[PDB]
Parts: structure tokens; C-alpha cells; sequence
């Protein structure tokens, strides 16, 4: 029987490995609620210049 | 070498330096909550001994995830001549 133990570390150290972050659609030019690399709000998305 | 907790490898900080083309790169190291963050700016210089005057913003570069502490710091240097065979002048660089 093959055989893995994984020991995770979560201690006062930054943190290196993590669980991926998934997304889903980017919709503009309505009221959405938006999270960007966790900045959160909620308002309208326009192309800005 | 041990414990190697850590291994970081990209472009070159220093872009080759191949007279007076002397160049002027300014850093910034900080160790803030176990992180090491480095900012930098280059710009070529023109026959200025020491600092220049004027206003040049140093641009975020690298924030390295190490989270171990620092006291002491110390820079790398080049042996161009050889250490068995120092020669009388001129094996450096320009003194």
C-alpha cells in the first residue's frame, strides 16, 4: 500500500502554499458585487482610461 | 547550505555593465512582518561624484516571503585580479 503523510504548517511564518482561487465572469456597466485579489464592493465596473 | 527553505530565480537586477558610463541604481530594503520587500530605480549618471540632486521615485521590485530575522547586512563583490597572484597595479578595475 503506498503511502503519504502530508504535515501542514500553519504557524508565525508568511504563508507559501495555498489553495487556489477561483473566479468566475467579469460583467461591466452594472451594479455587481466585485472581490479583487480580496478587495470587496459593490458598485458599476466601466472600462476607465 | 541548509535548511534551504527558500529558492528565487528571475531576470537580472543589475543589467550589464559592458569609460565614464557610470550608472547610479538605488535600493531600498525593508523586513516588515517576515516579509522582505525591495525597491529599486536605475538611471545613468553623468560625472557626479557623490548623490546627485533632483527627484527620482524608487519603484516596488520584490516581496520575498522568507519570514526570518535580519540584523545584519553585507554586499558582493567581483575578484577580477587573483588572490595567489595580486599584481603590483592595473589587475583591478580602475582602483
Amino acid at each position: 500500500y503506498r503511502v503519504v503523510v502530508l504535515s501542514f504548517e500553519l504557524l508565525h511564518a508568511p504563508a507559501t502554499v495555498c489553495g487556489p482561487k477561483k473566479s468566475t465572469n467579469l460583467v461591466k456597466n452594472k451594479c455587481v458585487n466585485f472581490n479583487f485579489n480580496g478587495l470587496t464592493g459593490t458598485g458599476v465596473l466601466t472600462e476607465s482610461n | 547550505a541548509n535548511n534551504c527553505t527558500f529558492e528565487y530565480v528571475s531576470q537580472p537586477f543589475l543589467m550589464d555593465l559592458e569609460g565614464n558610463f557610470k550608472n547610479l541604481r538605488e535600493f531600498v530594503f525593508k523586513n516588515i512582518d517576515g516579509y522582505f520587500k525591495i525597491y529599486s530605480k536605475h538611471t545613468p549618471i553623468n560625472l557626479v561624484r557623490d548623490l546627485p540632486q533632483g527627484f527620482s521615485a524608487l519603484e516596488p521590485l520584490v516581496d520575498l516571503p522568507i519570514g526570518i530575522n535580519i540584523t545584519r547586512f553585507q554586499t558582493l563583490l567581483a575578484l577580477h585580479r587573483s588572490y595567489l597572484t595580486p599584481g603590483d597595479s592595473s589587475s583591478g578595475w580602475t582602483a
